[PDB]
RNA sequence: GCCCGUCGCUAGUACCGAUUGAAUGGCUUAGUGAGGCCUCAGGAUUUGCUUAGAGAAGGGGGCAACUCCAUCUCAGAGCGAAGAAUCUGGUCAAACUUGGUCAUUUAGAGGAACUAAAAGUCGUAACAAGGUUUCCGUAGGUGAACCUGCGGAAGGAUCAUUA
RNA sequence: ACCCACUCGGCACCUUACGAGAAAUCAAAGUCUUUGGGUUCUGGGGGGAGUAUGGUCGCAAGGCUGAAACUUAAAGGAAUU
RNA sequence: CAGGACUUUUACUUUGAAAAAAUUAGAGUGUUCAAAGCAGGCGAAAGCUCGAAUAUAUUAGCAUGGAAUAAUGGAAUAGGAC
RNA sequence: CGGUAAUUCCAGCUCCAGUAGCGUAUAUUAAAGUUGUUGCAGUUAAAAAGCUCGUAGUUGAACUUUGGGUCUGGUUGUCCGG
RNA sequence: UAUCUGGUUGAUCCUGCCAGUAGUCAUAUGCUUGUCUCAAAGAUUAAGCCAUGCAUGUCUAAGUAUAAGCAAUUUAUACAGUGAAACUGCGAAUGGCUCAUUAAAUCAGUUAUCGUUUAUUUGAUAGUUCCUUUACUACAUGGAUAUCUGUGGUAAUUCUAGAGCUAAUACAUGCUUAAAAUCUCGACCCUUUGGAAGAGAUGUAUUUAUUAGAUAAAAAAUCAAUGUCUUCGGACUCCUUGAUGAUUCAUAAUAACUUUUCGAAUCGCAUGGCCUUGUGCUGGCGAUGGUUCAUUCAAAUUUCUGCCCUAUCAACUUUCGAUGGUAGGAUAGUGGCCUACCAUGGUUUCAACGGGUAACGGGGAAUAAGGGUUCGAUUCCGGAGAGGGAGCCUGAGAAACGGCUACCA
């Protein structure tokens, strides 16, 4: 199987080791999870000391966090669109960590709306006041704005899917999210 | 190679369980416990090897399944348990209670011990630590846990735990001029009162010890068990009171003390 | 795998076969101690040498310093008790100057003969 | 190392778990974590004020410096973000009863904190592996300027 | 007296070597590739929940939607859950076919050696100024020591010719 | 240009060794069992052999590098009658 | 003491801490002697009691004392020190 | 050593050595200052590169706080055994 | 325990060797061999091949007996004495052997895990499983399957088909449970100094966010929010915070998530205390279990320094990862460990790389003035391997071979 060892490598000076003790199961490493979109479906790998690894091959939901806000949400993945380690893997649609995700969005939206009233795109008295207790909180960054307006937010994974199951992440936020946008212009 | 060692060779055993080379191949080795292995003292060796209660191992089992052996109090019946520093040993019948101190020379020193004395055991402190759900715990260098410690006790000081219940009674917090025992290395078995404290922030603090016949030694922190205020022990200390004579004054001492 | 057991050669062959003096010096001491061999004759040479080793290693060290003092005393005191050394002679110098004749003149054998008991030597044997 | 741009890659470059919430606006704009290294080390003000990134700074990053701390002189600078140190000393060999001169070449993490020329000594703190060959990581670099201040000879 | 080489004889070592020689092992080009593991399916069978109509002789405490009961229990069928063979891609990868390569061995027609034994043959090269003083570098020549150029060295047969 | 006296540097030489050395001899070949100023290179009985082989340098002759098997009680040095 | 503030950097040497036990050197002790072993010894011979030491290993790392020897560094566009 | 007196062969007798042991073979250590750091040789016995330059290596002149004085702890010889 | 002697000559002094001499937990072998104690012993060649037998199994008052077993006799009309079998649990990863591989590998001393896993151990430890709160399994839930009884298959094997029953600490489900405090929501009144009736949620584990995790000292002015006591000038006072050399640490908090882990439907012996006189409510000593944190036995890596000959090995590594970066994947976790994109490094005359080893490393052994030289398959400690190579299952732990799968022999 695959193994983790540093036998199999040349030494700094680059000599080529030799054959000393077979692979070990300690040394062990298992195959990518790889894991794609549309209907959870999620294997337990058993793992030293016991304890389970999730493998996630097939995940579509995620809850995301909204860093600015203090707020999570469950909600629909539709797609990876940028991935800075390979095109390859976009080009599958191969959710792991660090990659740039669609969100369905909708329900980020319902919360902010609960909470200011404001609406993105364009009741009782306790709310009210409540409402009139917040607002210039409710600015938000440009983009997020436009963003919601499509439907459809950019968010980055932060769990790795391979590992745990769970596939979070967070919404992507300030100067991060520009970067990211004008890397995908460039790409187009 | 492949999982946990469980045999333990003759030659390999820890030197002062005083064993000897022959009538044998293998060594009684100490079962996972309170103690580390080349730190601990098994229940067979003390049994065997030092009052003579027993004449073989069987003999020990025999001795041990009757439930008479007390290991702090609670009872104990693996031939292989590992007793260690300041740990009671109280037979109900003979009505003899043991405290496992180390002498002079090195060795665990049979230490005969009344009943007052035997209802408490001291503890060095290892680790001081918030555990879940925010609860103080401070964990002794001799196997416990103990909750909600008074929240002056540091590490490396030292603990009075009444036994019965588990409970902290009181402590001796580290400092100069303070008595102290050693339990590591050379200086192993010695008394002393701590004159200094070197740091090296960075690996291994060192402490410099001066015992009653002002004759200064230094040792590791990890080595360094308080006992209590200089002249005034908490426990009582074996015979020879941790000293360690030269060669030759032993010698003397043999001579001028014969009584055949 | 059980602990090994300690063997000692106790004695030792001279350097050079049949140096005749040597030879004859070695049988005159075998008649007056009736010694069986050369064999006895060579571990009491080899005793002696240990403990002439001793001795020098202690000399070599300063007087008066521990090592010294414990060491070659207590070699002193086996000495004078096995009679070997005289009570003029408690000195660790004094323990160079022995010679293999001192040794041979303390076996049961040699005692035997000269408390009676025996008429000769090989009737004590 | 560095060099120039910070946002230079595929990735976007962030301290991870730092937050610099883009709503009540800051002096410092963007939040910097930095922690000193203990054992005496100080933490450059290179490091506090910079815009760079680094995992493997032993100041700005997430590995912490423990065991033993070495120094020795700059051997090589070309490998990004890296070095190599030359550490002489004397093997005795106890027959001849004299000392051979020997070599042992450390390579070592360089935090863009520093400026680095071959030639320059370096104090090397070890800590977790961060490459193939890379254990340490440098903490203290001691040739100052060399002879920065007058090289020009004329008075 | 000592003594050198050629050619002889008898043994014994190693050397070169035609044989498109042979053998074993280590890498390796191209192509094949068992078995597991992972994965896309597959779905023998195995059961659970549907009230899905029963014959049932109180099929829930007395003709009757049994004063209907996990009721007699199969056509249901829908909905699951478990799941073997088989199977798509991987992955680790033993091995196998034909080559190439390095290493160590191994037959080996022949050839060129050296040592040992030193009553063979031809001389006498060296040791005396050894009967042409020896050596040395080098080149040519020879039956063999060797001889002869050119330069050198006394380890030479000369520490020697003032003015 | 000589002459005398001194002085550094050189090619040597003569007599003594009180030092060396197996001796022949040596002002170094001395200041070494009273053993250490600094350094580079080379040798480890005689043959086999400066051969075989592999490198490498040569147009070539050759050079530099350089074995082993086996063999042998001596080969040698300086002096002696 | 408990905290800064920075300390030219070594080599060398010192004492200390570590260099598992067996082996080695070695203290004690009539295995009948010895090689060995870690035993034993003394009583009223009703129970009591010594023991099971020490010393070595220098390479490397750690700790501290030393400042000869050997090296390195500072003020010469002073951008030097208070 | 042995070719007709063999102290060396083969025996007999005496004798020597080690002795419940002693011999032979092949390694290996001491002997070996015949591997040399301590500690070897190199004019003639084996051995000084044909000669010079030269990077690594090894090695590299002298020079910075020495001298005094004032008390004060010990540690063995002494001056008696107080 | 500092030693030499025979041999180059007619004789001499040397250089030099050869020969002798002594030892060898150094092997072989030749002769001999009475006793006592101690005791190596198929390493060397072939890590060559193996007849036959054995070397790992295991049960206590305390997981499961309707053996149609034995008991048999003065606890059983549920069982209850012993107890084969079988299920379950645990172990079989230790030990034992061997030295083939292996030359910065192993290994030794030394660090490190703020870089991880860890059955067992000894300490710790979980009123929160509920989900609206006028009639509900909890005095206890479900279906299997072993042995057994019967029907067989095969030349055969520690090969198992078919039927019939039947257990659990096996496999599945799944109840109790408070009080308080805190966080999401407001039927209204009364024009402020506003302030609330009452409804939901909160264990742990899991996941990603995010926040707290302070601390070098004292004294202000006031601008935006605007509290509390007002003895209606205005005061404002006593305002939390562990550890390390050092952290994004320990830990706590808000956000949610989750094919929702765990939170005892388990056993043995005791048969004690209040009467609301039920058979009621109770209660003792233990076994097994189970959560996270300890610890212990361990574990992977890991720092610095040190290996034997060889230059008739001087350049080596880098298409197929070499050295470094970034992100991901993978792993128990760190890391070119692997993948993508990028950079061109890394080692070396202070011998890299290659070659050899009749090399496992060390403790140690033989020798024995001082310095050394040679040996260490072998009783202890590491490490490898079970004919060779792979690959895995079970498990806390194996890339296991007295486990399995394949290929080659
Ligand atoms: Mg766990
Ligand atoms: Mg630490
Ligand atoms: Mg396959
Ligand atoms: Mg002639
Ligand atoms: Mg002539
Ligand atoms: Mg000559
Ligand atoms: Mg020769
Ligand atoms: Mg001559
Ligand atoms: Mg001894
Ligand atoms: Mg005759
Ligand atoms: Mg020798
Ligand atoms: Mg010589
Ligand atoms: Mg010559
Ligand atoms: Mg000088
Ligand atoms: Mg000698
Ligand atoms: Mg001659
Ligand atoms: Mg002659
Ligand atoms: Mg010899
Ligand atoms: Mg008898
Ligand atoms: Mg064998
Ligand atoms: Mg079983
Ligand atoms: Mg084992
Ligand atoms: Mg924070
Ligand atoms: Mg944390
Ligand atoms: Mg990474
Ligand atoms: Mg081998
Ligand atoms: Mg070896
Ligand atoms: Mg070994
Ligand atoms: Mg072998
Ligand atoms: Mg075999
Ligand atoms: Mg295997
Ligand atoms: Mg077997
Ligand atoms: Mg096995």
């Amino acid at each position: 199987g695959i193994s983790r060892d540093s036998r199999h490598k040349r030494a700094a000076t680059g000599a080529k080791r030799a054959q000393f003790r077979k692979k070990r199961k300690f040394e062990l490493g298992r195959q990518a999870a790889n894991t794609k979109i549309g209907t959870k479906r999620i294997h337990p790998v058993r793992t030293r000391g016991g304890n389970q690894k999730f493998r996630a091959l097939r995940i579509e939901t995620g809850n995301f966090s909204w860093a600015s806000e203090g707020v999570a949400r469950k909600t629909r993945i539709t797609g990876v669109v940028y991935h800075p380690s390979n095109n390859e893997l976009v080009r599958t649609n191969t959710l792991t960590k660090a990659a740039i995700v669609q969100i369905d969005a909708t329900p980020f939206r319902q919360w902010y709306e609960s909470h200011y009233g404001q609406s993105l795109g364009k009741t009782s008295k306790n709310t009210e006041r409540k409402w009139a207790a917040r607002a210039a909180e409710a600015k938000i960054e440009h983009a997020v704005d436009s963003q919601f307006g499509a439907g459809r937010l950019y968010a980055a994974i932060s769990s790795r899917p391979g590992q745990s199951g769970r596939c979070d992440g967070y919404i992507l936020e300030g100067e991060e999210l520009a970067f990211y946008l004008r890397r995908l212009t460039a790409k187009k | 190679a492949r999982g946990p060692k469980k045999h333990l060779k003759r030659l390999a055993a820890p030197h002062h369980w005083m064993l000897d080379k022959l009538s044998g191949c293998y060594a009684p080795r100490p079962s996972a416990g309170p103690h580390k292995l080349r730190e601990s003292l098994p229940l067979i060796v003390f049994l065997r090897n030092r009052l003579k209660y027993a004449l073989n191992g069987r003999e020990v089992k025999a001795i041990l399944m009757q439930r008479h052996v007390k290991v702090d109090g609670k009872v104990r019946t693996d031939t292989t348990f590992p007793a260690g520093f300041m740990d009671v040993i109280t037979l109900e019948a003979t009505n003899e209670n043991f405290r496992l101190v180390y002498d002079v020379k090195g060795r665990f020193a049979v230490h005969r011990i009344t009943d007052e004395e035997a209802s408490y055991k001291l503890a060095k402190v290892k680790k001081v630590q918030l555990g879940k759900k925010g609860i103080p715990y401070v964990v002794t260098h001799d196997g416990r846990t103990i909750r909600y410690p008074d929240p002056n006790i540091k590490v490396n000081d030292t603990v009075k735990v009444d036994l019965a219940t588990g409970t902290i009674t009181d402590f001796i917090k580290f400092d100069t001029g303070k008595l102290v025992y050693v339990t590591g290395g050379r200086n192993l078995g010695r008394v002393g009162t701590i004159v200094h404290r070197e740091r090296h922030e960075g690996g291994f603090d060192l402490v410099h010890i001066k015992d009653s016949l002002e004759n200064t030694f230094v040792t590791r922190l990890n080595n360094v068990f308080v006992i209590g205020e200089p002249g005034r022990p908490w426990i009582s200390l074996p015979k020879g009171k941790g000293i360690k004579l030269t060669i030759s004054e032993e010698r003397d001492r043999r001579r001028a003390q014969h009584g055949l | 795998p059980r602990a090994p057991r300690t063997y000692s050669k106790t004695y030792s062959t001279p350097k050079r076969p049949y140096e005749s003096a040597r030879l004859d010096a070695e049988l005159k001491l075998a008649g007056e101690y009736g010694l069986k061999n050369k064999r006895e004759i060579y571990r009491i040479s080899f005793q002696l040498s240990k403990i002439r080793r001793a001795a020098r290693d202690l000399l070599t060290r300063d007087e008066k310093d521990p090592k010294r003092l414990f060491e070659g005393n207590a070699l002193i005191r086996r000495l004078v008790r096995i009679g070997v050394l005289s009570e003029d002679k408690k000195k660790l110098d004094y323990v160079l100057a022995l010679k293999v004749e001192d040794f041979l003149e303390r076996r049961l054998q040699t005692q035997v003969y000269k408390l009676g008991l025996a008429k000769s030597v090989h009737h004590a044997r | 190392s560095t060099e120039l741009t910070v946002q230079s890659e595929r990735a976007f470059q962030k301290q991870p778990h730092i937050f610099t919430n883009p709503k009540a606006k800051a002096n410092r704009k963007t939040k910097r974590w930095y922690k000193n290294v203990g054992l005496g080390f100080k933490t450059p003000k290179t490091a506090i004020e910079g815009s760079y990134i680094d995992k493997k700074c032993p100041f700005t990053g997430l590995v912490s410096i423990r065991g033993k701390i070495l120094t020795g002189t700059v051997v090589s600078t070309r490998m990004h973000r890296t070095i190599v140190i030359r550490r002489d000393y004397l093997h005795y060999v106890p027959k001849y009863n004299r000392y051979e001169k020997r070599h042992k070449n450390v390579p070592a993490h360089v935090s863009p904190a520093f400026r680095v020329q071959v030639g320059d000594i370096v104090t090397v703190g070890q800590c977790r592996p961060i490459s193939k060959t890379v254990r340490f990581n440098v903490l203290k670099v001691a040739s100052a300027t060399g002879k920065a201040n007058k090289q020009f000879a004329k008075f």
